[PDB]
């Protein structure tokens, strides 16, 4: 069930070089015999501007099982981002990215990256996967706003 | 180039087979040229041989059609036209597209 | 907005529609907005088979104070019931709905409601809530069970 999904990936990849939105990475990991990875990709997430989010580059990895496009990418920051949606270990929680739920074998990759860069500054409330951002962020969010900032400023070139 | 390279490196993933993909020859000059077997047929079984010159994608392949469970007059066609799209697709990496555009088709419809 | 609260109103909302106890509904409300009110339930208890209180879907509202879940819901009948320890205002007066006794943040809202349904046709003698419910239930029982099966047979759904 792998040649559906590495056709699929491969649908993806070309799509997306001819046209993607700006400020947006998406590409297939390579491996040392030479081969292309299209199962493992290393992207990267823009902040919407006008937001705490601004100025700042987010690195995620996405994987694809092999019963892709009929199951959900996986998708991990790396490093792990400080959200209320982001688990400790990098993993997004979002809705489209699970099968039980809103997840849909028309869904783009591309559409995927903008729904988690629209979750960046729109966080979920029924969503809690990380303490600390989740609790600050209904706490206080001046100083959340504070720690959004300080880690955009950090993942800036 | 590039696109060229990445378009190489997808094919060599697209096909996990045991006896797929293959690169014939790799050259500065003359460019590369690999050979692919797609299989297709459920009614009414391919190799098909990709030049890659330096000038692809702008410039055309050279193509070739072993598949002796067909008849070799059609390789002629389907070379000589497999061609087509080939033209349609012209300036961008061509090759996956007709591969699979093939396993559809056999001048089918 | 409590980070607290909403984090765990979440969970137990995830994991009650993952599993919960049949003929038993736990739905947070709807905001003006539109949005979803995670501090306020709205619950449905069916009494137990071999009890007076069956047939019947006895409607129950379940809210959060901003502590959630260090003080305990208030778990409150709407329309108020007929019982010796539910309150005129149909707010339940269980043990494990008060902090200073047997409430625990580890306590689920499954465990709640199937608290409150066991309370059903199980009243407790040292909490009076109702004095006249109370007040029957312990000298003439015939009456109080009359009335239960009435108010069982009057909030049995279509």
């Amino acid at each position: 069930m792998s040649g559906i999904a590495l056709s699929r990936l491969a649908q993806e990849r070309k799509a997306w070089r001819k046209d993607h939105p700006f400020g947006f990475v998406a590409v297939p990991t390579k491996n040392p015999d030479g081969t292309m990875n299209l199962m493992n990709w290393e992207c990267a997430i823009p902040g919407k501007k006008g937001t705490p989010w601004e100025g700042g580059l987010f690195k995620l990895r996405m994987l694809f099982k092999d019963d892709y496009p009929s199951s959900p990418p996986k998708c991990k920051f790396e490093p792990p981002l400080f959200h209320p949606n982001v688990y400790p270990s990098g993993t997004v929680c979002l809705s489209i990215l699970e099968e039980d739920k809103d997840w849909r074998p028309a869904i783009t990759i591309k559409q995927i990256l903008l729904g988690i860069q629209e979750l960046l500054n729109e966080p979920n409330i029924q969503d809690p996967a990380q303490a600390e951002a989740y609790t600050i962020y209904c706490q206080n969010r001046v100083e959340y706003e504070k720690r959004v900032r300080a880690q955009a400023k950090k993942f800036a070139p | 180039a590039e696109p060229v390279q990445e378009e190489l490196s997808v094919l060599a993933a697209i096909f996990c087979r045991p006896h797929e993909w293959e690169v014939l020859s790799r050259s500065e000059t003359d460019g590369t040229v690999f050979r692919i077997h797609t299989k297709a047929e459920g009614f009414m079984p391919l190799e098909l041989v990709f030049h890659l010159p330096v000038n692809y994608p702008s410039c055309l392949p050279g193509i070739s059609i072993n598949s002796e469970q067909l008849t070799r007059a059609q390789c002629v066609t389907v070379k000589e036209k497999l061609l087509e799209q080939a033209e349609s697709l012209l300036s961008e990496p061509m090759v996956h597209e007709l591969v699979l555009w093939i396993q559809e088709n056999l001048r089918h419809a």
